[PDB]
């Protein structure tokens, strides 16, 4: 039972939208059942299903269900993997979303081959323990690793610039002269991108940002912290 | 009042073929009366347009799509990526046939049929319509032969 | 009361060593009481106290206590402001951590003026909301806000690039032919940067690089979150 | 290998109506098979070509006028003026038909039929038949109707 929540810890964040709100979600299907984590960023909530819940919420939903557990999941992630790589693709999904008290139902309307289909996730508030493992710890590391780039860009920024000053110190001139940059200094860039640049770009939004520009570096930091 | 007859195959006797007969006034929606017989006995029932609504609900179907699907297994007018399975219980009268999608298969449609005392009656009734229908479009085909004819000559000269 | 909780979502996070165990922490203390939030970076412990509260157990740990709150207030953020904003700084204190089931147990003992000082922060599991507004937002804002970043200094970079063609261009020669650097390419830096720098750049360890090289950027984002 | 079905009426059941099917290759000259039912029992029987030319002999008709009046009292292609009548006996299986001229009707023809084992078959294989009549001729029209459209443009430019 195990496997799930290991192969969730390797899924990167998708975009999802919803009824009103948007959603972050991550998930992992296989025969023995699923694991999903969602997100509104304010809430994470949880829930992860085994084959003998699929059969009974499968039947309870789909008054006319005559397949096995591992077809309906099946059929779950077929239906979900296109239309959450790309939040833009049409899949025949239309979802709502419900909550009560502590918990969020995510409810699925869809058709496959010309009938409808119907699957509600019933999701609890996640353990802190998954909040550090699937976000913090992640998002942490993201930060300072991120915090290296920009430090391994202002050395290469300040090389360019020994190798600009051998031209101005030999026997170069520019002939194009709104070619040339100012110096680099880290201080002043910091502080011009504080006043004029953080205000939007420090901005989460409905989380699509983070979906669209860094799930490369949160799937890289996952297996890194994981070995 | 409009009629189908199709040719099936129920899962209890795949080597026999039954007929089945769907008879509605202007559209399924409205209610109609199924006929089912293998050339000695016959079963028959109606669906009311209230069981079909019903239905529609059950299965969380929108009124007018279901009728669709009815109309595709029903009066054999399915598409070939449209696989349906007719059962049928001699013993309980029970009818229903569900659509096959990729190694599962989903419950469509149940009617509780009653065995018709005078089968001979409705095999000759059904008989009767399918000579009238022959008829009918063997009439048609000569009248638009004759017009082929004359458009052909026309057009010449 | 509500203050407390403001001014605790404006507070950088510190660093703390204990027992056996590193601590995340930061405080926020005024004459009304105090609110303290603190992570081991598995799990997240929350406090807020009045002045109530602080004569009951001032008394019940320091039997010959003869002091009004305020004052036993503003000795705690006396004794805990130099410790905590540089883990360097020799303040008369010593931790011990106790772990009761969900709740965290952390004991002070100190020393003020040639007299001991007793103070147990008694921590409950952090609601979500707040694991939410001092630690995955702000994180979260910061990963966007450093990838702007890198993105601004590549531009910077192949900018500097188009200044030094237009040197090779004209009648310009290096002097020093040890200078000249290599033309920067995003992908190909990356990639040297995924395999040669990512595994001991995301490292997250006992939280004391992220005190120590972002709480400027975490202040930054936070105050921004916030307007 | 053709086939033609008609309904007919008996004069010991004028209640109810009864289905005749001839059969034969490529002339009822030849020889023929006849299935007589009523939707619940089948009777068959086979006519020789030796049977019909002597037939022919002992009503004293030239053969191809005979079998020209086989076509239109058997195969229902009938005119107003040409009136028959048809008669079976359930008990001797002996079924013979008579052309009814003014208050005189004579013997036009005589067959022994054998009653069938399977009549369920027999019916089903009946109905199928009809079924993929309706079909052929269904497709037909069809192709007619757009070859008729396709000549009404083709004239008009």
């Amino acid at each position: 039972m195990e496997e799930l929540e290991q192969g969730l810890l390797m899924q990167p964040w998708a975009w999802l939208q919803l009824a009103e709100n948007s959603l972050l979600a991550k998930v992992f299907i296989t025969k023995q059942g699923y694991a999903l984590l969602v997100s509104d960023l304010q809430q994470v909530w949880h829930e992860q299903v085994d084959t003998s819940v699929v059969s009974q919420r499968a039947k309870e939903l789909n008054k006319r269900l005559t397949a096995p557990p591992a077809a309906f999941l099946c059929h779950l992630d077929n239906l979900l993997r296109p239309l959450l790589k790309d939040a833009a693709h049409p899949s025949e999904a239309t979802f709502s979303c419900d909550c009560v008290a502590d918990a969020l139902i995510l409810r699925v309307r869809s058709e496959l081959s010309g009938l409808p289909f119907y699957w509600n996730f019933h999701c609890m508030l996640a353990s802190p323990s998954l909040v550090s493992q699937h976000l913090i710890r992640p998002l942490m590391g993201m930060s300072l690793a991120l915090q290296c780039q920009v430090r391994e860009l202002a050395t290469l920024l300040h090389m360019k610039d020994l190798e600009i000053q051998d031209y101005q110190e030999s026997g170069a001139t520019l002939i194009r002269d709104r070619l040339k940059t100012e110096p680099f200094e880290e201080n002043s860039f910091l502080e011009q991108f504080m006043i004029e640049k953080l205000p939007e770009a420090c901005s989460i939004g409905d989380g699509k940002p983070f979906v669209m520009n860094l799930q490369d570096l949160y799937m890289a930091v996952t297996t890194q912290h994981h070995h | 009042m409009e009629r189908k007859i199709s040719r099936i195959h129920l899962v209890s006797e795949p080597s026999i073929t039954h007929f089945l007969q769907v008879s509605w006034e202007k559209t399924l929606e409205s209610g109609f009366v199924i006929t089912l017989t293998d050339g000695h006995s016959a079963w028959t029932g109606t669906v009311s347009e209230s069981e079909i609504s019903q239905e529609a609900d059950d299965m969380a179907m929108e009124k007018g799509k279901y009728v669709g699907e009815l109309r595709k297994a029903l009066l054999s007018g399915a598409g070939p990526a449209d696989v349906y399975t007719f059962n049928f219980s001699k013993e309980s009268c029970y009818f229903f046939f569900e659509k096959n999608l990729k190694d599962v298969s989903f419950r469509l449609g149940s009617f509780n049929l009653e065995k018709v005392e005078n089968p001979a009656e409705v095999i000759r009734e059904l008989i009767c319509y399918c000579l009238d229908t022959i008829a009918e479009n063997q009439a048609k085909n000569e009248h638009l032969q004759k017009e082929n004819e004359r458009l052909l000559r026309d057009w010449n000269d």
